RNA sequence: CGAUGUUGGAUCAGGACACCCAAAUGGUGCAACCGCUAUUAAAGGUUCGUUUGUUCAACGAUUAAAGUCCUACGUGAUCUGAG
RNA sequence: AACAAACUCCUAGCCCAAUACCGGACUAAUCUAUUGAAACAUAGAAGCAAUAAUGUUAAUAUGAGUAACAAGAAGCCUUUCUCCUCGCACACGCUUACAUCAGUAACUAAUAAUAUACUGAUAAUUAACAACCAAUAAACCAAAACAACACUAAAACGUUUAUUAAUUACAUUGUUAACCCAACACAGGAGUGCACCAAGGAAAGAUUAAAAGAAGUAAAAGGAACUCGGCAAACACAAACCCCGCCUGUUUACCAAAAACAUCACCUCUAGCAUUACUAGUAUUAGAGGCAAUGCCUGCCCAGUGACACCAGUUUAACGGCCGCGGUAUUCUGACCGUGCAAAGGUAGCAUAAUCACUUGUUCUCCAAAUAAGGACUUGUAUGAAUGGCCACACGAGGGUUUUACUGUCUCUUACUUCCAAUCAGUGAAAUUAACCUUCCCGUGAAGAGGCGGGAAUAAAAAAAUAAGACGAGAAGACCCUAUGGAGCUUUAAUU
RNA sequence: ACGAGCUACCCAUGAGCAGUUUAAAAGAACCAACUCAUCUAUGUGGCAAAAUAGUGAGAAGACUUGUAGGUAGAGGUGAAAA
RNA sequence: ACCAAAGCUAGCUCAACAUACUAAACAAAUACAAAAAUACACCAAAAUAAAAUAAAACAUUCACCUAACAUUAAAGUAUAGGA
């Protein structure tokens, strides 16, 4: 007569642990883009102009 | 067999009753918009009007004056019904309350509810129901009908 | 008395399944002309009555800060104010409520 | 007999007719009133009390009459429990 | 004639039904040996095949979204109201269920809101109260009862003197609670001290106002006509008489509270006595019993059976017993007579009884009427004297009877409230159940049919009601019998 | 083997019994607390594996009751109901 | 489509061998009311196993039934038994 449910899934971040990782990420890339090139204004009328 | 019983069975017994509808009115007098029951609200309402034409008998009447100390309980509120509601109510002779059902209480016993006022108090004015317009189409539709008896006569 | 034999299925189908247990389809159901919720029509509109209820309770509480304990209530008639107003002649001599709100649109000044 | 719970009451009575009452008749050792018999008829009726656990039975008072029976000696998933 | 079968023809065949027991041929699924390699063959082996055990375990239905369960009102949201009254502490027990903050989709609360009860984290009851907390000698006959002084059943509770008792701040331990025992957040069970409110609490989730059921208040006229019985009820809360037990008391926890048991009293038996009972007693005592206070009594019997006396003999307030047949007073009776048998022949009393049957004995009283009650008569041929007999006071939730009074018991029912109820919302059981597409009549039949035969009837589905049937549900009938089945008890059973 | 934390009877040791009536604490009387369990109705898988409501009986005693201890199944205990 | 379904592991069983047979763990505390450091004592002991059952009952009897001696035979023979 006594038994319950189990499984209720939580998703929780807690630093302690992430600080415990033996064998830190291994990173294949930078997640952002250091230097964005900013174009010119008129870029759409010297595509029409080859040299 | 029910034939002819003016008065709903509530509380414990026919004191019990007594009793609720004396807190309904005493909170009905003192907050001038309340809301329960709507049974409770519908049989209590008879009470509130007559409670409005003991007041206008005046604080000199003794009757009115031992009424009123029956039914409103907290004794603070008997120069109230004598000296603010009875002169409010001087004209009209029957209209003092206004009753509306409410949507059913949210709680899970899902009542039929009521909210139940004093005219003439301040508040928030409840959201009435208003009839439609007169430029409704139908409703013009009959002022023609209207114009047309006047004409005709 | 104990039941003689298991009701079969197609027996209890018959009657759960039945027109008179069934949720009967309402048809009084409108559109409250102002906020555009739903209420049935013969009753007051949930939302709207919930505004009026909530001004309510906030009135009845600043009128409950001018009094001081649990049996004072005035001798006379009481009015309710809002930002910028003024009480008018007719409506001097009475209990005044002071709230910080503008007037609410269909709070009428009266 | 891996249960068809048993007497008398209560309540509600369903039926038979081999009729107690009410109706129609035949015979009389039927003058009349009473009666005694027999035929036909079952829609409706068929009391209240004292004592007995009682059914019977005795007794008091009446009634148009206080019928004889069948229904698991009708009826306890409706009651009673005196036996 | 026809129509009509497991008969018989016809066309083909694999070429003739069956319960207990018996014989035969095949075979599912496993495993092992060799094959085989889209799941097989030939052999060898086995925990070798489930529509039936009120089978076991798990899971699911049905009954059923039924029975049943709960939170006083408003509001400015913890402030007022309306009601009801088991409160605070300690002991014992329980063991963190207590406190603060947070969370509650789901889990605990028989439902929510939210939280004293679910979850997590964090905290907490601090000794002065309580526990722990000397021995050996010696003087003390003198109750507690407001204790002056006494009663009988003769009574819990300490001083002082002497001899030694480590001597030196702070030891140790109990301190929460809404709590415990009842499988439950159970109308039950629970010691003491103080209180009757200053403390504690909430009968209604919302409606409606059908039946039936529960609980209450009122009732015209009547007043027990009810009924086994005045059971219950009542504006009554009184009187009398019997039976049985003297009395207060005790008993079958859970169907019997009594007339049963005990009991004061009276009687029998058995004992002449010392360190664990009886008894730190000693025959005016102590055991084993009977009977039931008091009063009048307790008659006759020792042949049997016991027990003393180991044999004689003695014992009935030991087990137990206590009779006939014939003839007689003119007549029924039988003082008398005869005779048989016994150990004695039933005495006094009482009596149709709580007393085999006959029995509703007979008669009087009581009632309009009595198998009731009371009083007499009484062979009761089956009463009867400590397995006690007869009167009697007082007493009795004992069993019967009368009177008054009172009444809804009844004539003969009625009105209204509350709980149930029905509808709405939440949660959600039980016995039960071969399968059901689950009519009525008469017939039939394992002898009482929804299911067979012959007829009748018949759109389908809910919801509410009634209980005639489903030989309805419950419990492998307690009655009865059987079993070379038990057990308890008693002996003059048999072995000891 | 285990059981007397229920219950029967004991042993130690504590605790209760108010008011009224009586010269009286008399197994007297009235009537609470307290203890029982008479009669009825509910209830009958119930609030309850014996209760609830009313009604009753005792209530200074052969009284109720707490705590600790005892007697054990061929037994115990018993104001006998096996 | 819900409720559900499917795994192959955890370990076990029976023997063989074997040294030899009360494992592991012990700081403190543990036989005060076990887990409570610390005061004059006591302490200890044995008596046949019985019955259910079989004998179609039951009364003498009824293998095995917590006592080392195995194996192949003699042999279910001699014997013993309400024979
Ligand atoms: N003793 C005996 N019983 C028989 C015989 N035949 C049939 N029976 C019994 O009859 C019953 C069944 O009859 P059936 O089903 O064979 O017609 C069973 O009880 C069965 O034992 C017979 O020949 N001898
Ligand atoms: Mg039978
Ligand atoms: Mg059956
Ligand atoms: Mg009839
Ligand atoms: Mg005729
Ligand atoms: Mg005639
Ligand atoms: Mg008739
Ligand atoms: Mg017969
Ligand atoms: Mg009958
Ligand atoms: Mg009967
Ligand atoms: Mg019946
Ligand atoms: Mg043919
Ligand atoms: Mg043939
Ligand atoms: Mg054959
Ligand atoms: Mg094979
Ligand atoms: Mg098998
Ligand atoms: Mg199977
Ligand atoms: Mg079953
Ligand atoms: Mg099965
Ligand atoms: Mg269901
Ligand atoms: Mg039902
Ligand atoms: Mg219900
Ligand atoms: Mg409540
Ligand atoms: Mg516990
Ligand atoms: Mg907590
Ligand atoms: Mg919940
Ligand atoms: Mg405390
Ligand atoms: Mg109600
Ligand atoms: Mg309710
Ligand atoms: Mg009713
Ligand atoms: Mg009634
Ligand atoms: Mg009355
Ligand atoms: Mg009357
Ligand atoms: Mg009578
Ligand atoms: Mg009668
Ligand atoms: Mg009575
Ligand atoms: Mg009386
Ligand atoms: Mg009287
Ligand atoms: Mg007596
Ligand atoms: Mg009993
Ligand atoms: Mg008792
Ligand atoms: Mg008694
Ligand atoms: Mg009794
Ligand atoms: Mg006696
Ligand atoms: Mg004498
Ligand atoms: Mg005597
Ligand atoms: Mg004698
Ligand atoms: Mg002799
Ligand atoms: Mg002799
Ligand atoms: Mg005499
Ligand atoms: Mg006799
Ligand atoms: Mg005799
Ligand atoms: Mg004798
Ligand atoms: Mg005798
Ligand atoms: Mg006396
Ligand atoms: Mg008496
Ligand atoms: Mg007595
Ligand atoms: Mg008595
Ligand atoms: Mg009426
Ligand atoms: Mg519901
Ligand atoms: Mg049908
Ligand atoms: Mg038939
Ligand atoms: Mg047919
Ligand atoms: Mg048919
Ligand atoms: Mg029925
Ligand atoms: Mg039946
Ligand atoms: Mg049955
Ligand atoms: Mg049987
Ligand atoms: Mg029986
Ligand atoms: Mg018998
Ligand atoms: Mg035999
Ligand atoms: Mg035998
Ligand atoms: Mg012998
Ligand atoms: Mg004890
Ligand atoms: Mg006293
Ligand atoms: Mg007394
Ligand atoms: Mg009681
Ligand atoms: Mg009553
Ligand atoms: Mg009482
Ligand atoms: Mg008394
Ligand atoms: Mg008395
Ligand atoms: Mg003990
Ligand atoms: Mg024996
Ligand atoms: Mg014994
Ligand atoms: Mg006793
Ligand atoms: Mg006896
Ligand atoms: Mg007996
Ligand atoms: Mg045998
Ligand atoms: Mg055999
Ligand atoms: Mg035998
Ligand atoms: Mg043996
Ligand atoms: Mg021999
Ligand atoms: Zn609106």
């Amino acid at each position: 007569s006594e038994k319950e449910f189990v499984e209720h899934a939580r998703k929780a971040g807690l630093v302690i642990p992430h600080e415990r990782l033996e064998r830190p990420i291994h990173l294949a890339c930078t997640a952002g883009i250091f230097d964005a090139y900013v174009p010119p204004e008129g870029d759409a009328r010297i595509s029409s102009l080859s040299k | 067999i029910s034939h002819g019983r003016v008065f709903r069975r509530l509380g414990l017994g026919p004191e019990s009753r007594i009793h609720l509808l004396q807190n309904l009115l005493t909170g009905l007098v003192r907050h001038e918009r309340i809301e329960a029951s709507w049974a409770r609200v519908d049989e209590l309402r008879g009470y509130a009007e007559k409670l409005i034409d003991y007041g206008k008998l005046g604080d000199t009447n003794e009757r009115a004056m031992r009424m009123a100390d029956f039914w409103l309980t907290e004794k603070d509120l008997i120069p109230k019904l004598f000296q603010v509601l009875a002169p409010r109510f001087q004209g009209q002779n029957g209209g003092y309350t206004r009753m509306l059902q409410i949507p059913n209480r949210n709680e899970q016993d899902r009542a039929k509810m009521a909210v139940i006022e004093y005219k003439g108090n301040c508040l928030p004015p409840l959201p009435l129901p208003r009839r439609d317009s007169n430029l409704t189409l139908l409703n013009q539709l009959l002022q023609g009908l209207r114009q047309d008896q006047e004409a005709s006569s | 008395a104990a039941p003689k034999n298991r009701r079969s299925i197609e027996v209890n189908r018959c009657r759960r399944r039945n027109p008179q247990k069934l949720i009967k389809v309402k048809n009084n159901i409108d559109v409250c002309p102002e906020c555009g919720h739903l209420k049935q029509k013969h009753i007051l509109c949930g939302y709207c009555y919930e505004k009026v209820r909530k001004e309510t309770a906030e009135i009845r509480r600043q009128m409950g800060k001018q009094e001081g304990g649990p049996f004072r209530a005035p001798t006379t008639e009481t009015v309710v104010l809002y930002s910028g107003e003024t009480p008018s002649e007719q409506d001097q001599g009475k209990r005044i409520i002071e709230r910080e709100r503008k007037r609410p649109s269909w709070f009428t000044q009266n």
